[PDB]
RNA sequence: UCCCCCGUGCCCAUAGCGGCGUGGAACCACCCGUUCCCAUUCCGAACACGGAAGUGAAACGCGCCAGCGCCGAUGGUACUGGGCGGGCGACCGCCUGGGAGAGUAGGUCGGUGCGGGGGA
RNA sequence: CGAUCAACGGAUAAAAGUUACCCCGGGGAUAACAGGCUGAUCUCCCCCGAGCGUCCACAGCGGCGGGGAGGUUUGGCACCUCGAUGUCGGCUCGUCGCAUCCUGGGGCUGAAGAAGGUCCCAAGGGUUGGGCUGUUCGCCCAUUAAAGCGGCACGCGAGCUG
RNA sequence: CGCCUCCUAAAAGGUAACGGAGGCGCCCAAAGGUCCCCUCAGGCGGGACGGAAAUCCGCCGGAGAGCGCAAGGGUAGAAGG
RNA sequence: CUGACUGGGGCCUGUAGAGCACUGAUAGGGCUAGGGGGCCCACCAGCCUACCAAACCCUGUCAAACUCCGAAGGGUCCCAGGUGGAGCCUGGGAGUGAGGGCGCGAGCGAUAACGUCCGCGUCCGAGCGCGGGAACAACCGAGACCGCCAGCUAAGGCCCCCAAGUCUGGGCUAAGUGGUAAAGGAUGUGGCGCCGCGAAGACAGCCAGGAGGUUGGCUUAGAAGCAGCCAUCCUUUAAAGAGUGCGUAAUAGCUCACUGGUCGAGUGGCGCCGCGCCGAAAAUGAUCGGGGCUUAAGCCCAGCGCCGAAGCUGCGGGUCUGGG
């Protein structure tokens, strides 16, 4: 599941959830989306459960493109020590996600059938999401 | 023509510089008026201070 | 067809006002003129989901004047996806660039083989004569197999239109579909921990 | 990018204005040999002399003297005395080095 | 548990000390500085270490000249 | 005071790259030589001297063209000094003042100072 | 000129350990018990519906993921108490919660019957005696309608034990 | 545990944590002063032994190379050779 | 007169935001060195790849230690306002060098703690004096010199406890929601919007029709619409998918989809907004502070009036300071 295959640093400061998404807020590949309606950290098994989730209401066909990308090391203490001694260790990586943002989109296939495959995904996922499809707005940015 | 400030909220709990600004307005106690002339200096401390005061302009 | 929309000027009324009232602040321009405008958001909505970027819209002013234009930009609200804002573009005589439709006619073969025909393009930037915009602009996949492509220079142009982009871009292909048959092998694929770029005597 | 000549040009004409004095800027061409004291402050030239304009002779160096000498008189008749020497692109030799000794012999201070 | 961390340098007091419009005396410190962000102009030295400072009693006066760069000079009074 | 050129500055790409055209009377360059001054970790390529048969091929100057580069609104938005609200929170809104970046329209194949030389 | 005076503003030219034989002065400025805040961990309940269940997603189950509740675990924190808040287990004596072990009522069942499973309602009462071990817990013997799980300063030492 | 560089640091300075990353405890008789000269990495094409990469020729190439050592700032109109 | 603070003007800055030109990360596609694999061969070269994939390009992103950009602000100097328990200079005397809550910005922690560690601000500390918040250092209101059986307000209030409206107009809620919670679930209710389908008579009901090829195949061991998919082809039709589920061991076995008669006016589906419903289990006796409240005594919008402090006013007094 996704993780960068080399980084700058190992350990990343925490950062806010603040705002709308920076970009990535239209459809920009397939026909269906969805969109993050409340920020999150979301984590790499979230979104491998969702992208499976997907390719198994599918069977054989569409496409799935998977638009965030978990780059956010996640630290966490060994369980039981105190505070300090330093930061913790990378247990996982995460995508920084806001309000607006397109995280996933699917193309080739039925109406019905990308809606319900988003609607499973959305299940993984610990946000709100909404379903969008291609409008001009889209094809306009 | 003049500002006729009033002093109506109190500065307690607001940050230093808007208590400085009352006192560059001569302004020391709750509901007392000063008639001060309208110039962009001292225009600028009754603006700094407009959630604490109440202006009129006269003559 | 050629849409008409009533547009209205603004001076120094608020955006927010204009939004919280149903109109769609906005602002036509070419290299003669530049004016604040409006446009009611529910009926300039209606004709855009059809016309978008691509179809001529007619400004109907209040002054009686009756503007073409294309839709230029359109700023969308990140949070809410609404638009918050467009740009009308004046045409005149002169050629214009612009986005014109592709139609993917066919059914390619990598599609009935189970494939799936990415449409990579669903447009087309072009130089063009207003008094010729084309509806659209035929594009042959029938013989795109998984996982084959086509570009612009495959395109076959209508009279008086010439390319804008370069021949060498991609327009569309034919990838191969989802399937669950790669799921284990994939669930299951050991992959390697982050190398960490070396930093001081280390690089 | 830049030559030698560009280079070597800005190199040696840099460390002359930073010392803020007027400048005997010297032009070299194949045939004739140009020179002009110029204020930097001013970005104004102030006295010149020229081989093209006096319409001189023959042999380069010995010509080149002769416009440094011209150079100086028209020079210190303007009260100009102390200059610096801007060998340009130019090596501190032949025919430049003859238009500077000139322009010493004139007077001028360098 | 520990880090290998846990060091710092003193931080140097780095940066402009006299904007322009200020009124200097002959070796006032005007610019405290890593390499040249700002370059020595007329009536300005340049230390070892890139300091700018005042050559002249005057008033300071900044100037940017493009891909030249940035300079300080000091204007005589 | 206008036009061309030669120097030298200033603005610091709206001045650049590329394509095309153009100039040798003057000037500039290439050029002709390497005795002489000077010179090549070898080379008269460079630097340097002495020249004046040729050529504007190279370079340079001056024009033109928007493929690239560079510049770039207006509108709207992000964010925000100050003042207010809301949410258990992650966070979200309102008032007043300020206001980007991206992008769109569009602009650009420089402008100008001083001094020389030539021409009207 | 002689400083890993490097514990780097460098106590002496010159210096390690141990104390359950211990002592004084202090501190709830600071740990161990309990409480408190928190709830990662713990226990319980849900959302999703891949898949299993001959057939059939949902009788019984629930991949990958997602949301919570509680405050019985182990911790984090260091807030009252170090001019003392006695600390495990047992005995005695209760009392409360209900996420119910039994008994009563009920729906579904992959419920023929009998017997089960699973969920729902229900806290009135009941919830045994023994071997081992200081044990709490647990295992075991013999029974039972059943041999419930938790709270009360891990209830209860001015009530006993030790 | 002293010293240096970056970040945290909220666009002046400063700013903590057993917060995130690295370095120093040297060196150079030139690796110093000055005068003069020179300009890189890299890409493509060409060339015996000769290769991804030795040296040579050509065109492109503003700095991405170099600058003794960490990092940052700086820098070819040189601080590089 | 130099102060805090303020006005104008210059200069400095690299954060918020944003961006991707650098350093790195990055999904997908294109193009294309390099391998893996398959044809064809060892005479060394070919060829094909739905394989992994460098550089480059396009679309789309990410960053405290990235920046082509880049605010609001901040700092500083100059002129000016500013006479204040302001400022500056010399000297005497200290105390403090355990802080704490809260708001905003970060780090640490777990986008935990009445947690921890910095920054800017505030208040408590020292305002455990006063009003509101049921009670309550730091939340809201407000800086208590003394006296008054006078007046006006602040936050918060005005049904009774309890001072002041059972005040006026518009609307919602039926849950005692109000008066503690999430994913998610739902013909709750009100209100907007968008699609189908209908007097070429729809939806409901009273009534029919649902058909051949055809038990089709890559198909195994049963696979006849109804166990995987890479099949959706047609004829007769008024209609009818090589089928929406119930069904079989496989059938057969019923309906929907979809067409015909009766009525005669609506009907079905999506989405959005307001207020509610479930999800909702903890330990001595309960409870929104209580009583009690339902066109409210709840929630939203718009008002007028009052009450309400040690704030402000009136009257009288004290002390210090300045001025006569
Ligand atoms: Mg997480
Ligand atoms: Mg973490
Ligand atoms: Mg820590
Ligand atoms: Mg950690
Ligand atoms: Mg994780
Ligand atoms: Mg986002
Ligand atoms: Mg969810
Ligand atoms: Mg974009
Ligand atoms: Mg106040
Ligand atoms: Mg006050
Ligand atoms: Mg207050
Ligand atoms: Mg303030
Ligand atoms: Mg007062
Ligand atoms: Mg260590
Ligand atoms: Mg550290
Ligand atoms: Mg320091
Ligand atoms: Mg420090
Ligand atoms: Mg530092
Ligand atoms: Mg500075
Ligand atoms: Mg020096
Ligand atoms: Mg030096
Ligand atoms: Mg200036
Ligand atoms: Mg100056
Ligand atoms: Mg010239
Ligand atoms: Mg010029
Ligand atoms: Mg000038
Ligand atoms: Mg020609
Ligand atoms: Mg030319
Ligand atoms: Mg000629
Ligand atoms: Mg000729
Ligand atoms: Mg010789
Ligand atoms: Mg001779
Ligand atoms: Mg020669
Ligand atoms: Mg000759
Ligand atoms: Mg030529
Ligand atoms: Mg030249
Ligand atoms: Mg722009
Ligand atoms: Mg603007
Ligand atoms: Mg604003
Ligand atoms: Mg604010
Ligand atoms: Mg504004
Ligand atoms: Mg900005
Ligand atoms: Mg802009
Ligand atoms: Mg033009
Ligand atoms: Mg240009
Ligand atoms: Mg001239
Ligand atoms: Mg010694
Ligand atoms: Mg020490
Ligand atoms: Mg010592
Ligand atoms: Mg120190
Ligand atoms: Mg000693
Ligand atoms: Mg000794
Ligand atoms: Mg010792
Ligand atoms: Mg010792
Ligand atoms: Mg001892
Ligand atoms: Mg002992
Ligand atoms: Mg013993
Ligand atoms: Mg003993
Ligand atoms: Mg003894
Ligand atoms: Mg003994
Ligand atoms: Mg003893
Ligand atoms: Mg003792
Ligand atoms: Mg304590
Ligand atoms: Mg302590
Ligand atoms: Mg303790
Ligand atoms: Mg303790
Ligand atoms: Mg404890
Ligand atoms: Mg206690
Ligand atoms: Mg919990
Ligand atoms: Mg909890
Ligand atoms: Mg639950
Ligand atoms: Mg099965
Ligand atoms: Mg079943
Ligand atoms: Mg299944
Ligand atoms: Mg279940
Ligand atoms: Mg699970
Ligand atoms: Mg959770
Ligand atoms: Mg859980
Ligand atoms: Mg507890
Ligand atoms: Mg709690
Ligand atoms: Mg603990
Ligand atoms: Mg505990
Ligand atoms: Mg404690
Ligand atoms: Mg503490
Ligand atoms: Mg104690
Ligand atoms: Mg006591
Ligand atoms: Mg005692
Ligand atoms: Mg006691
Ligand atoms: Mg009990
Ligand atoms: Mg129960
Ligand atoms: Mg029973
Ligand atoms: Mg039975
Ligand atoms: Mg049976
Ligand atoms: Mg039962
Ligand atoms: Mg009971
Ligand atoms: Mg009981
Ligand atoms: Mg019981
Ligand atoms: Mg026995
Ligand atoms: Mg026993
Ligand atoms: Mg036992
Ligand atoms: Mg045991
Ligand atoms: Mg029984
Ligand atoms: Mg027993
Ligand atoms: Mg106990
Ligand atoms: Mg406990
Ligand atoms: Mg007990
Ligand atoms: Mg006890
Ligand atoms: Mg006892
Ligand atoms: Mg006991
Ligand atoms: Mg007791
Ligand atoms: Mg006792
Ligand atoms: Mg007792
Ligand atoms: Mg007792
Ligand atoms: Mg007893
Ligand atoms: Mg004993
Ligand atoms: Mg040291
Ligand atoms: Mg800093
Ligand atoms: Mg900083
Ligand atoms: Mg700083
Ligand atoms: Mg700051
Ligand atoms: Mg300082
Ligand atoms: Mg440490
Ligand atoms: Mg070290
Ligand atoms: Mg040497
Ligand atoms: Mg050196
Ligand atoms: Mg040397
Ligand atoms: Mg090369
Ligand atoms: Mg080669
Ligand atoms: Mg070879
Ligand atoms: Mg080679
Ligand atoms: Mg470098
Ligand atoms: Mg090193
Ligand atoms: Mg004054
Ligand atoms: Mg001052
Ligand atoms: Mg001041
Ligand atoms: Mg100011
Ligand atoms: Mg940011
Ligand atoms: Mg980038
Ligand atoms: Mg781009
Ligand atoms: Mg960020
Ligand atoms: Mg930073
Ligand atoms: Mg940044
Ligand atoms: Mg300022
Ligand atoms: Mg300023
Ligand atoms: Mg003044
Ligand atoms: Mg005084
Ligand atoms: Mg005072
Ligand atoms: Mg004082
Ligand atoms: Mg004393
Ligand atoms: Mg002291
Ligand atoms: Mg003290
Ligand atoms: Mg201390
Ligand atoms: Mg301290
Ligand atoms: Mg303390
Ligand atoms: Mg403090
Ligand atoms: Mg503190
Ligand atoms: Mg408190
Ligand atoms: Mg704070
Ligand atoms: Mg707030
Ligand atoms: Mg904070
Ligand atoms: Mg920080
Ligand atoms: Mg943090
Ligand atoms: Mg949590
Ligand atoms: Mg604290
Ligand atoms: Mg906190
Ligand atoms: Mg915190
Ligand atoms: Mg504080
Ligand atoms: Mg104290
Ligand atoms: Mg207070
Ligand atoms: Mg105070
Ligand atoms: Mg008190
Ligand atoms: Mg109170
Ligand atoms: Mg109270
Ligand atoms: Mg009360
Ligand atoms: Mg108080
Ligand atoms: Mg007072
Ligand atoms: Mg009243
Ligand atoms: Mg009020
Ligand atoms: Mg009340
Ligand atoms: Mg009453
Ligand atoms: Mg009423
Ligand atoms: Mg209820
Ligand atoms: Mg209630
Ligand atoms: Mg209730
Ligand atoms: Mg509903
Ligand atoms: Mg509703
Ligand atoms: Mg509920
Ligand atoms: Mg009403
Ligand atoms: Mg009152
Ligand atoms: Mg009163
Ligand atoms: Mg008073
Ligand atoms: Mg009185
Ligand atoms: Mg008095
Ligand atoms: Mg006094």
């Amino acid at each position: 599941m996704l993780m960068p295959r080399r980084m700058k640093y190992r350990k990343q400061q925490r950062g806010r959830l603040k705002g709308a998404t920076k970009g990535g807020d239209y459809v920009a590949f397939g026909d269906y989306g969805l969109v993050a309606l409340e920020p999150a950290w979301i984590t790499a098994q979230q979104i491998e459960a969702a992208r499976v989730a997907m390719v198994r209401h599918f069977r054989r066909g569409g496409k799935i493109f998977i638009r965030i990308f978990p780059d956010k090391p996640y630290t966490k203490k060994p369980l039981e020590v105190r505070m300090g001694k330093g930061k913790g260790n990378v247990e996982g990586y995460v995508a920084v996600v806001k309000p607006g943002r397109v995280m996933f989109e699917v193309a080739g296939v039925t109406e019905e059938q990308a809606m319900e495959a988003l609607r499973i995904a959305g299940h993984k996922l610990p946000i709100k999401t909404k379903i969008v499809r291609r409008d001009a707005y889209d094809e306009a940015q | 023509p003049r500002l006729k400030v009033k002093l109506v909220k109190s500065p307690i709990g607001y940050p230093k510089d808007q208590k400085a600004a009352l006192k560059a307005l001569g302004l020391r106690r709750l509901q007392q008026e000063r008639v001060l002339e309208d110039t962009p200096a001292i225009r600028g401390n009754v603006e700094k201070v407009a959630h604490l005061v109440r202006v009129e302009v006269v003559e | 067809m050629e849409y008409r929309l009533k547009a209205y000027y603004r001076e120094g009324e608020k955006p927010s006002a204009l939004r919280r009232a149903g109109k769609l602040p906005g602002v036509m321009y070419n290299r003669h003129l530049n004016r604040k405008v409006y446009v009611d958001l529910v009926e300039f909505d209606k004709v855009f989901r059809q016309a978008s970027i691509h179809h001529v819209i007619v400004l109907e002013l209040p002054d009686g004047q009756s503007l073409p234009t294309l839709v230029r930009q359109v700023n969308l609200d990140k949070r809410r996806r609404r638009p918050e804002h467009v740009d009308f573009f004046v045409l005149s005589d002169e050629p214009v660039e612009m986005y014109v439709p592709l139609r993917f006619v066919g059914t390619p073969a990598g599609v009935r083989a189970g494939g799936v025909l990415q449409e990579i393009h669903r447009d087309i930037l072009v130089k063009v004569s207003p008094r010729n915009i084309p509806e659209f602009i035929e594009v042959d996949v029938s013989g795109l197999e998984i996982g084959d492509s086509l570009h612009a220079s495959d395109l076959k142009l209508p009279p008086g239109v010439e390319l804008a982009v370069s021949p060498e871009e991609t327009i569309a292909a034919v990838v191969p579909p989802e399937d669950v048959e790669k799921l284990a092998e994939e669930a299951a694929a050991e992959v390697a921990e982050p190398e960490v770029i070396k930093k001081g005597k280390e690089e | 990018r830049l030559t030698a000549y560009e280079r070597r040009k800005f190199r040696v004409r840099n460390r002359i204005k930073r010392t803020g004095r007027l400048r005997l800027s010297v032009f070299r061409s194949l045939k004739h040999i140009y020179a002009q004291i110029i204020d930097d402050e001013k970005g104004v030239t102030l006295v010149s002399a020229s081989s093209l304009a006096l319409k001189l002779k023959g042999n380069k160096t010995e010509v080149a003297r002769q416009v440094g000498r011209a150079l100086a008189e028209k020079a210190l008749a303007l009260g100009i005395k102390q200059v610096a020497f801007d060998r340009g692109p130019y090596k501190y030799h032949g025919r430049v080095k003859a238009l500077a000794e000139g322009a010493r012999e004139g007077g001028l201070e360098f | 548990g520990s880090t290998r961390n846990g060091r710092d340098s003193q931080a140097k007091r780095l940066g402009v000390k006299r904007y322009e419009g200020q009124v200097v005396r002959a070796g006032n410190i005007l610019v405290r500085q890593r390499g040249t962000r700002f370059k020595p102009g007329k009536n300005v030295g340049m230390g070892r270490d890139f300091t700018l400072f005042a050559l002249v009693d005057g008033v300071v006066e900044f100037q940017d000249r493009g891909r030249l760069g940035r300079y300080v000079h000091v204007r005589p009074l």
